[PDB]
């Protein structure tokens, strides 16, 4: 290479424009390469250490850069040269930059022979750990676990000291820092200390004055528990997690709840039925609706994980009592959360109990105002149909299904239409006919085109789920009656149903009573109804045999081409160059 | 040639604007069509009549999900397609694009905002550069706006305009007489038609807007009976409901921009006039 | 027993003819007491540094920067004034200083840092590059730069009147006439509303937030005062919304009663065990345990009590005075008219009354406690009520956090008074 | 109220 271009990149590092400055930072390998490896060590490094003063982007890159510079500096024997600049950057106010520096520090720590690692890298951690600036001290929290193993016990002794120190730091920043690295730290400590050190402090932070600090602890809970033998729990872990669930901060408690099952599956089925149930009970009855909601949206999976022996017993002696409440709750997000899974219970209490214990509730929910709630009560059918009577239900969601089928808020209506195809097969064909057919036929004459369009496309999927025969029974008779509706909208709705019912109803019925209409509609006064018939053919064309396609299909289409309506010509002449009847 | 529009529309439907090249040409095909239209465009029903859209494009999408998609459903828009919203460009182009494609399925009238002086101060102007770098696509439009029809007559019974009535206008022939191919004046009948508002204080009042006038029920009753009309169908003024009858059903206001400017929080509405001129209203909220 | 207050410095117009932009609107010492900041009607910020119980060196200009600039809403014929309403410092993160400044609609986090060196060594300083050279950092004359690092915008419908940082070193709140929002010092695109008292139908508007502060130590506590004269202590732990376990501080009439019952400022004592409040005629201390009545009530200028009418006629009844505590929550300061400011010792119970005036006193001159007469009679070395300049109000004052140093702002000038140590 | 040229 020629030097000019590199000379430029170097100068660029000290230039006004931030993008140029950012560019050279990104070509640092090519600068270090061009310099020696000893000049990189004696020239480029000193320079990059001073600075540590610009904007995120630049600093953030400089930090990431220095993380991949071990060989460029001269292999592991000099990886410690990299420390001054990374140390500097770890002091910066920007926590996104500090984050990188630490990340890089950890990376290159694994280039430190237990010697260096102990001769330089650990002094680093302590200088940071004991630094005047809380920024510095915050970054120390994340350098412990990467060098705990590879050092002498005298050292490990020290590291354990500093950490406990950082854990009692005057600044909530550091304390937070600490309580968050606790997890990855205990994971490198020998169970002795993990019970003598990690526990007392996971206990203190988890009971800090700073809400911010407490929830951070409660996270480590899980990581901590899975580093101790099941016996120890009740005395080391559970005392803390006990008060956490009783925490004054609705946020902390909320954490407990959202992390409930992750806890149980780490606290053992014993301690679960032991302590968690009395707790979980307190949550489902928490004053803060946000907590209750979180809880109620767990009740299902929490129960599917109780030891077989006690399970069915608590589910009905410990849980049920609280759910009877969570149904008549004032907060509709709570109720909405419950009803969305309250049904995953039956496949745990069997028929009888599901009929005298879950039905009175499952019923009381279904008849709730909030459309969101009763909307969930319908989403989870199969969920409980495989364990009880479809009719013992079909006599409860009578209005529920109707009510939603005709809510002022058309969105609500679109909501239930989405589910009729499923609610259908799960209620026989006759029930739909002698009940849910009146409603599925009312939507097709709905004011809102979206509901009409969504009730149309719904028919198709209401035959692939009921046989192309049932379509001729209690379906097309009406779809043809709409061709008589005095409104071209409600009328066009008829052609739209055909354009869809042809796709799945057999050429028999299709060319039977469905094609006779489309032809007759071609004489409709409203052009919007006329070109929508010329379109119905270019669509349904193929499904029909080349036989009928010649008979009266082209005669009409060639007639429409001869309409005085601009838009009717096009969809009749452009409708032929698609049916081969061109 | 058709090939492009079908596409242009499909593209604009996804909210993907057009090129200064494309626009400048669409505005051309548009002009030629719109001059062949009368100041009182004749429109046969059925038609879903719509009011103010003001660039709230996503809502214009929500409107089609309420009344239906074009050209399946005949549409009559009463002006104010640009300004206020953040998508005036994509909005006004979709519609002007549809008008050229389906000349007999859509009718676009002129709103008080489809003028130069206003588009500048109210957003369509800045938006234009902010999307093109130059004020050329704004000039091609403000120009096309001139050729827009001032009013419309549905079934020879329903009078549709953006603004309202004028003291210097009494019969439909007065309007047809007018020369609309010019910027919106600050005063005069043309101006009034696009600025007037109907209040509940008799006769002609001083428009608190600065342009046009305020007319009370008595004035409407006269105009309607004098021109054999059943109703005056207009927009221009936000109504919390989306639509609102006044002057004992002689006049009806239809606003089609829900939660105007994402601030005013109000309903939007369209009015369906069926095969036999039977009217129905559809109130919708802003698409989520 | 009384602090011997002495004149130390003056900053500003050597005379009268006050330039509007220059009128100071906020004054705040930093956590250490070394830095003293002010905020302009002109949107500027001036930081002063103490030359190097303890120190009593002069405060000299350390950094000046334009914090806010005007903004318009041409369609609404609206200008959002660049005036700096408040400044609140952040606790020392590292080598740099950080402060929050706000106007009616936008809060900005500023970084003030020192720089004593610069790079030297340009390779290209015509393609005669024989060698490559890396720049070296050489010592330069100290330089202080200020830069905005975070712009928290668009969260407020009404006028921002308060910004208070949480003890958590992480979040802070800002308040309108009707809303308080919670912010994270590093997230600028989202703000959580923790209080909203805006009536559904603005016509039924009956009360307005007036001030608001976080507890000095309790991460979950804050209070806000209203035009109605009522402080409300809130527990963010009690609920996600912060309305439960809410403690209203009230005291057991006339049209005026209401006007002078509006609280202009609220300040937690340093100990966080009490909180001072200020309304038109009085400063009154409250015990956080007792919310049925204050513990102390001091009268700042009772001679105006009879003047409520005139003061109402010329708007001064609406002037909003700020009040503050001395580090040890033992003495308490606030201001009045005719560049007079009061000081009450919660122990002694003795109160002083002083004047902020250049041509009246000079360097290290002990200040001469003032006195005011009735609406008719005059007296010896006292000033009559009917001779007070109600245009020379003192709304912004500040107290060093650990010394008997004091920043008093007059319309144009900024005075620094301290005792002899 | 967005500015009486029209909320
Ligand atoms: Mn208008
Ligand atoms: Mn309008």
């Amino acid at each position: 290479m020629s030097l000019y271009p590199i000379a430029v990149l170097i100068d660029e590092l000290r230039n006004e424009d931030v993008q140029l400055r950012l560019n050279s930072i990104k070509k640092l390998s090519t600068i270090a390469l061009a310099l020696g490896v000893e000049r990189t060590r004696s020239e480029l490094l000193p320079f990059l250490t001073d600075t540590i003063y610009d904007e995120d982007e630049v600093l953030l890159a400089l930090a990431e850069q220095l993380g991949t510079f071990t060989t460029l500096v001269g292999g592991p024997e000099y990886v410690h040269c990299l420390l001054p600049p990374l140390e500097s950057l770890a002091t910066v106010e920007e926590t996104v930059v500090r984050d990188k520096a630490v990340e890089s520090l950890r990376a290159i720590s694994h280039e430190h022979s237990p010697s260096d690692l102990e001769a330089h890298f650990v002094p680093l951690v302590k200088r940071l750990a004991g630094g005047d600036w809380f920024t510095s001290r915050t970054s120390a929290c994340g350098l412990f676990s990467v060098c705990y193993p590879r050092v002498s016990s005298a050292v490990k002794a020290e590291l354990r000291q500093y950490f406990r120190n950082l854990c009692s730091d005057d600044t909530p920043m550091v304390r937070r820092a600490a309580a968050s690295k606790l997890g990855e730290f205990a994971k490198v400590l020998e169970l002795d200390n993990v019970k003598s050190e990690i526990i007392p402090m996971f206990s203190n932070l988890a009971s800090d004055e700073q809400d911010s600090v407490r929830l951070l602890a409660v996270e480590a809970c899980v990581n901590i528990a899975q580093l101790l033998p099941q016996e120890d729990l009740e005395a080391l872990v559970m005392p803390t997690l006990r008060q956490a669930a009783e925490d004054k901060s609705w946020r902390v408690r909320y954490m407990v709840a959202d992390k409930f099952t992750e806890l149980q599956k780490a606290v053992g089925p014993e301690i679960t039925k032991t302590d968690l149930v009395p707790a979980f009970q307190n949550l489902m009855k928490d004053c803060e609706a946000e907590v209750r909601a979180a809880a109620s949206h767990k009740v299902k999976e929490f129960c599917e994980n109780l030891s077989a022996d006690c399970r069915e017993n608590v589910i009905m002696s410990q849980i049920l009592p609280c759910i009877k409440e969570l149904v008549s709750d004032a907060n509709q997000h709570v109720k909405s959360a419950l009803a969305s899974v309250i049904m995953g219970l039956s496949p745990i209490l069997g028929k009888d109990n599901t009929i005298e214990h879950l039905l009175p509730l499952f019923l009381a929910q279904l008849k709730d105002e909030c459309p969101e709630v009763r909307l969930n009560i319908i989403s989870n059918l199969d969920c409980v149909n495989e364990v009880i009577g479809i009719r013992q239900l079909s006599q409860s969601l009578l209005p529920a299904i109707v009510e939603l089928a005709e809510d002022a808020k058309w969105r609500v209506r679109l909501a239930i239409i989405e589910y009729m195809p499923l609610l259908a097969g799960q209620l026989g064909v006759e029930f739909f006919d002698e009940k849910l057919n009146s409603l599925c036929m009312a939507w097709l004459v709905d004011h809102v085109y979206a509901i009409r369009e969504a009730a149309t496309s719904n028919l198709k999927k209401l035959v692939e789920k009921f046989g192309k025969e049932w379509a001729h029974a209690t379906i097309i008779p009406k779809v043809l009656a709409m061709s008589g509706d005095p409104n071209y909208l409600h009328r066009m709705t008829t052609l739209f149903c055909i354009n869809v019912l042809s796709e799945v109803c057999g050429q028999d019925i299709t060319t039977k009573h469905m094609l006779p209409t489309v032809l007759r509609m071609a004489g409709d006064p409203v052009a919007n109804v006329r070109f929508n018939v010329a379109k119905s053919l270019q669509k349904i064309g193929p499904i029909l045999d080349n036989s009928t396609l010649q008979s009266e299909v082209k005669p009409i289409l060639e007639k429409l081409t001869q309409d005085q309506d601009v838009d009717v010509k096009y969809f009749a002449q452009e409708a032929l160059t698609v049916l081969s009847l061109a | 040639f058709t090939k492009e529009l079908d596409q242009w529309i499909e593209q604009l439907n996804e909210c993907k604007q057009l090129s200064e090249s494309q626009v400048k040409s669409l505005c051309e095909k548009a002009k030629e069509i719109l001059t062949k239209e009368s100041n009182v465009q004749e429109v046969r029903c059925p038609v879903t009549v719509c009011g103010d859209v003001h660039g709230q494009f996503h809502d214009l999408m929500e409107l089609f999900r309420i009344g239906g998609k074009s050209p399946d459903t005949n549409y009559l828009f009463m002006g104010d397609y640009v300004d206020r919203g953040y998508y005036s460009v994509e909005t006004v182009t979709l519609l002007v694009a549809l008008k050229v494609r389906y000349r007999e399925r859509i009718t676009i009238l002129r709103g008080n905002h489809e003028s130069r002086q206003i588009t500048q101060v109210y957003g369509f102007y800045d938006e234009c550069l902010r999307k093109y770098g130059n004020a050329n696509v704004w000039k091609y439009f403000t120009d096309l706006f001139d050729y827009l029809p001032l009013t419309a007559l549905v079934d020879g019974q329903i009078f549709c305009l953006h603004g309202g009535l004028s003291p210097s206008i009494d019969t439909l022939d007065h309007i047809r007489a007018l020369d609309r191919l010019q910027e919106v004046p600050h005063e005069g009948p043309m101006c009034d038609l696009l600025w007037s508002d109907p209040d509940d204080r008799g006769g002609w009042g001083i428009s608190p807007r600065g342009a046009g006038y305020t007319f009370g029920q008595d004035i409407s009753e006269t105009f309607n009976h004098a021109n054999g009309l059943t109703l005056v169908s207009r927009a221009h003024q936000l109504v919390m409901e989306g639509y609102n009858w006044c002057h004992d059903r002689n006049v009806v206001t239809i606003f089609s921009a829900p939660n105007y400017c994402y601030r005013c929080g109000n309903q939007a509405a369209i009015m369906e006039l069926d095969d036999t001129l039977k009217y129905s209203f559809l109130q919708f909220d802003p698409a989520p | 027993n009384d602090i011997q207050w002495c004149f130390s410095q003056v900053k500003g117009a050597v005379d009268d003819d006050v330039a509007e932009a220059d009128i100071i609107s906020t004054v705040e010492f930093n956590h250490s007491g070394e830095l003293l900041a002010t905020g302009d009607k002109g949107g500027r910020v001036v930081i002063f540094q103490q030359e190097q119980s303890h120190s009593r060196g002069e405060y000299n200009v350390y950094s000046t920067f334009q914090s806010h600039e005007p903004e318009f809403d041409y369609l609404k014929s609206l200008e959002i004034e660049e005036k700096i309403n408040k400044i609140r410092w952040l606790p020392q993160k590292n080598a740099a200083q950080f402060l929050l400044s706000t106007n009616d609609k936008t809060i900005k986090l500023w970084k003030i840092s020192e720089r004593d060196k610069r790079p030297e060594g340009y390779n290209l300083k015509p393609t005669t590059v024989t060698t490559l050279r890396v720049p070296v950092f050489r010592p330069m004359d100290l330089m202080v730069e200020a830069s905005p690092r975070r712009i928290f915008a668009n969260a407020h419908t009404y006028h921002i009147n308060s910004i208070s940082i949480n003890s958590d070193y992480e979040t802070y709140l800002s308040a309108d006439d009707l809303r308080i929002n919670l912010w994270h010092l590093e997230i600028t695109d989202r703000s959580f509303n923790i209080v909203d008292i805006k009536p559904a139908n603005m016509e039924e508007l009956t009360e307005v937030i007036t001030a608001a502060e976080f507890h000095p130590n309790s991460c979950n506590t804050f209070v806000y005062s209203s035009s109605k004269g009522t402080i409300r202590l809130c527990d963010m732990r009690a609920s996600a919304l912060c309305d439960r376990h809410s403690k209203l501080f009230e005291e057991p009439r006339s049209f005026f009663s209401e006007i002078i019952s509006s609280i202009s400022d609220v300040k937690f004592s340093h100990s966080g065990r009490y909180m001072m409040t200020r309304d038109y005629l009085s400063v009154k201390v409250w015990d956080l345990n007792m919310e049925n009545r204050p513990v102390e009530t001091y009268q700042v200028h009772e001679y105006l009590r009879s003047k409520l009418c005139s003061l109402y006629e010329n708007d001064c009844i609406f002037d909003k005075f700020e009040c503050c505590w001395n580090g040890s929550d033992s003495v308490v300061m606030t201001g009045s008219y005719n560049n007079f400011f009061r000081m009450f010792d919660r122990n002694t119970k003795r109160d002083i009354t002083l004047e902020a005036s250049r041509e009246n006193n000079k360097p290290r001159t002990v200040l001469k406690p003032r006195k005011v007469c009735a609406s008719g009679k005059r007296k010896k070395d006292e000033i009559s009520v009917d001779s007070l300049d109600f245009n020379k109000k003192i709304l912004h004052t500040a107290w060093h956090p650990k010394e008997n140093i004091i920043a008093v702002a007059t319309t144009n000038n900024l005075y620094i008074f301290q005792d002899k140590v | 109220x967005l500015x009486r040229x029209x909320x």
